Protein backbone atom coordinates (compact mmCIF):
# COMPACT_ATOMS: atom_id res chain seq x y z
CA UNK A 1 0.00 0.00 0.00
CA UNK A 2 1.19 3.24 -0.71
CA UNK A 3 1.40 4.15 3.27
CA UNK A 4 3.73 1.12 3.65
CA UNK A 5 7.32 0.76 4.25
CA UNK A 6 8.57 -2.36 5.69
CA UNK A 7 7.43 -5.96 5.66
CA UNK A 8 7.32 -9.08 7.85
CA UNK A 9 6.79 -12.53 8.35
CA UNK A 10 4.81 -14.53 10.47
CA UNK A 11 7.97 -14.59 13.40
CA UNK A 12 8.26 -10.62 12.82
CA UNK A 13 11.58 -10.71 10.93
CA UNK A 14 12.14 -8.56 7.50
CA UNK A 15 11.82 -10.06 4.44
CA UNK A 16 10.69 -6.60 2.24
CA UNK A 17 11.51 -3.17 1.72
CA UNK A 18 10.96 -0.36 -0.57
CA UNK A 19 13.64 1.49 -2.38
CA UNK A 20 13.67 5.00 -0.53
CA UNK A 21 14.21 6.45 -4.57
CA UNK A 22 13.09 4.33 -6.84
CA UNK A 23 10.35 2.91 -4.99
CA UNK A 24 10.49 -0.41 -5.75
CA UNK A 25 9.76 -3.55 -3.79
CA UNK A 26 12.68 -5.57 -2.65
CA UNK A 27 12.62 -9.36 -1.42
CA UNK A 28 15.12 -10.19 1.41
CA UNK A 29 16.70 -13.85 1.65
CA UNK A 30 19.32 -14.73 4.06
CA UNK A 31 22.81 -15.86 2.86
CA UNK A 32 23.18 -19.61 2.24
CA UNK A 33 24.55 -21.53 5.43
CA UNK A 34 24.37 -24.90 6.87
CA UNK A 35 26.87 -27.62 8.93
CA UNK A 36 29.64 -29.64 7.28
CA UNK A 37 29.84 -33.31 7.85
CA UNK A 38 32.82 -35.25 7.11
CA UNK A 39 33.13 -38.85 5.96
CA UNK A 40 35.79 -40.96 6.74
CA UNK A 41 37.29 -44.26 7.15
CA UNK A 42 39.87 -45.85 9.88
CA UNK A 43 43.00 -43.76 10.20
CA UNK A 44 44.84 -46.73 9.95
CA UNK A 45 43.16 -47.76 6.61
CA UNK A 46 43.68 -44.35 4.73
CA UNK A 47 43.76 -40.82 4.74
CA UNK A 48 41.20 -40.41 2.18
CA UNK A 49 37.87 -38.21 3.21
CA UNK B 1 0.51 -53.21 -2.89
CA UNK B 2 -0.99 -51.77 -5.75
CA UNK B 3 1.42 -51.77 -9.06
CA UNK B 4 -0.32 -49.57 -10.71
CA UNK B 5 0.36 -46.81 -8.44
CA UNK B 6 3.69 -45.43 -8.71
CA UNK B 7 4.92 -45.05 -5.30
CA UNK B 8 3.88 -49.16 -4.56
CA UNK B 9 1.30 -48.23 -1.47
CA UNK B 10 -1.57 -50.28 -0.32
CA UNK B 11 -4.89 -48.17 -0.30
CA UNK B 12 -5.42 -47.98 3.65
CA UNK B 13 -1.54 -46.70 3.27
CA UNK B 14 -2.53 -44.03 0.57
CA UNK B 15 -5.47 -42.89 2.87
CA UNK B 16 -3.38 -42.51 5.61
CA UNK B 17 -0.55 -40.90 4.08
CA UNK B 18 -3.44 -38.53 2.60
CA UNK B 19 -5.32 -38.07 6.30
CA UNK B 20 -2.19 -36.89 7.71
CA UNK B 21 -1.33 -33.63 6.78
CA UNK B 22 1.82 -31.27 8.50
CA UNK B 23 6.51 -22.11 9.22
CA UNK B 24 9.23 -24.10 7.18
CA UNK B 25 11.34 -21.04 6.91
CA UNK B 26 13.27 -18.67 8.82
CA UNK B 27 16.83 -20.41 9.13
Amino acid sequence: LPFQQFGRDIVDTTDAVRDPQTLEILDITPCSFGGVSVITPGTNTSNQV
Amino acid sequence: PDPSKPSKRSPIEDLLFNKVTLCAQKF
